[PDB]
């Protein structure tokens, strides 16, 4: 086949460019941000995804910088990166070589939705548990994804391993520094962001994870809507009208407005009868108006809903064993070390 | 003007639902 | 209250400006296009919606021109229109005074979706029937809405009358003249448009009406997806891979590509068991790959699914009588006069 | 280039589903 060679720089390395060859090139994605290709490394023969975006060269790329700093089992790994050309002359293009992952949580959920089936609770636990773990890690670096949603959760069919991807909106949130309110994706945008808050924290990702969980249990997005107001009405229909204090926690500029008082809708009636009580409990501790009242990602991992995954005799529906879910490092537990008593079961510590 | 207008819209919608 | 007076020009009139006063002003909508206010006419005391958009004055407004030409019982009426100012100095703003309508098909469908209920078949018929009638009318003028979706279908709670609104994307399609492919709304975009066709016809609105119908029967959008490709995959999962001929009908530039052959999914399995056979039949005649094979809006009105509405003893769940659904004019039947034999029942002709 | 690339993406997705 047509072999392409370039001098790429390793992702997690001392910045030492090297020759890299690849073939079997084919477009597998295209957006306003750029085109995404699939390729096979001539060396290892492994499949990779090449995300090509337009770079000004005069400004550093935030995504690249964030990625080159990440190294976790639940985060898409950045193999190499390099510059080139392609669309419209006299312009530099940044190419991100990431590991290729077959499916996404979104596509799997879709299969079940049109199959009139509910995703087995076992998978909901496996996926949510890994999502929170990736969140505990990026947050430990003070990094906020700002775009958590099913489409950005890559999955390995066989291993059932989940990897967070798409860091094109990620940013390091410095306590005491403004930030754009119109961030994240529609259905998954925290209430504070819909109210135009500018001093939000990483807790907006936990809200997004809660919407994800709820969607997996419901079979469809829990808070649909075209505009922010629509979104907020969907949220209020479930959580009820927020109190003045909750409103103050989200955006004090709305404290004195007198919103109609709508009664909250019981989480039990929201989901189906056969919904695990622990799932509902976990959901209510994630989808909280007050951002500081939401569970931390590390705390969510310790929640009872994930007890089954801590069972020594747990197995995947396909017979295989569950991915490594207890290899927590010091950096991962930094936020709350004591939790290691629960996060790491006895049959793993020794 | 932003809050005032956003609030008005939200109030209008909520009054319809409730 | 604070009374505002202006010299507005009547919508369906000989262009004779007059004084108009109104109060009870309040924002009820805001978008990238402009702000929408609600007001009460000092004269009749009737409620109206004022859509204010930015106008260059150097270019005629397509929406205004299209609206001033429309006059139907199933189309939002344009009361008056005038110019003024508001946001950012030295700029002219066009204000559209339209009749105010309380709800939308989207909001009603939403109520049922979170109530775990299915919208009563009677309403599905009433709404779909009126939607097609508004389509038969605008199409008779060679006008294509290009943005049919639940949110643009206004409803009167009591009368159950439906009015099509939002003509900001409407355009007169001249046979043999290019047009933007990225038109309509996501979930409701015809296949030809997703394939980037530029010579599409008004039949794209009929596809959108079919997605609307399917959503009302399903309880959720039938073809979800973030991008076009995602949309197309959802469509293919239901209708099956399109044949070369169907592909040629949509966009000949894709004739020779060899797409994997996926088996169609039976419409019976798509909806729930208790779904009226006539609804499913109507749906399959609307959601057709070949745009020329789709039923015309006037033909859809004659479909058997709407027989119940032609029953002399038909009534609304609230006891009231059904809106005027047989007052078809010559202009409305122009497309296919003979159909008047079915469209207008015996207990109405005389 | 547009058709070719769009087609490639669609083919890639369909092969996964089927
Ligand atoms: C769109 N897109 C971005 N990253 C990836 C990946 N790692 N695998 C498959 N697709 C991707
Ligand atoms: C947003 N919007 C546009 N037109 C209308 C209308 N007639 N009634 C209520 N809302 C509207």
């Amino acid at each position: 086949s047509k072999v392409t060679t370039v001098v790429a720089t390793p992702g997690q390395g001392p910045d030492r460019p090297q020759e890299v060859s690849y073939t079997d090139t084919k477009v597998i994605g295209n957006g306003s941000f750029g085109v995404v290709y699939q390729a096979k490394l001539c060396d290892s023969g492994e499949l990779v995804a090449i995300k090509k975006v337009l770079q000004g060269k005069a400004f550093k790329n935030r995504e690249l910088q964030i990625m080159r700093k990440l190294d976790h089992c639940n985060i898409v790994r950045l193999r190499y990166f390099f510059y080139s050309s392609g669309e419209k002359k006299d312009e530099v293009y940044l190419n991100l070589v990431l590991d290729y992952v077959p499916a996404t949580v979104y596509r799997v959920a879709r299969h079940y939705s049109r199959a009139k089936q509910t995703l087995p609770v076992i998978y909901v636990k496996l996926y949510m548990y890994q999502l929170f773990r990736s969140l505990a890690y990026i947050h430990s670096f003070g990094i906020c994804h700002r775009d958590i949603k099913p489409q950005n959760l890559l999955l390995d069919p066989d291993t059932a391993v989940l990897k967070l991807c798409d860091f094109g909106s990620a940013k390091q949130l410095v306590r005491g520094e403004p930030n754009v309110s119109y961030i994240c994706s529609r259905y998954y945008r925290a209430p504070e962001l819909i109210f135009g808050a500018t001093d939000y924290t990483s807790s907006i990702d936990v809200w997004s994870a809660g919407c994800v969980l709820a969607e997996l249990l419901l079979g469809q997005p829990i808070f649909p809507g075209d505009s922010g107001v629509d979104q907020l009405v969907e949220i209020i229909k479930v959580l009820g009208t927020p109190t003045r204090e909750q409103i103050r926690e989200m955006n004090p500029n709305y404290t004195e407005f007198a919103f109609p008082q709508i009664k909250a809708h019981p989480w039990t009636k929201v989901f189906r009868p056969r919904t695990p009580p622990e799932a509902i409990a976990l959901c209510s501790r994630l989808l909280e108006y007050t951002p500081t009242a939401r569970l931390t990602p590390l705390e969510a991992c310790a929640h009872s809903f994930f007890d089954e995954l801590r069972d020594p005799n747990v197995k995947l529906p396909n017979g295989r064993d569950t991915p490594a879910l207890f290899n927590f490092t010091t950096q991962e537990l930094s936020s709350n070390p004591p939790l290691a008593t629960i996060l790491i079961p006895p049959h793993a510590r020794i | 003007v932003e809050p005032q207008k956003f609030a008005e819209e939200l109030i209008h919608r909520l009054e319809a639902v409730q």
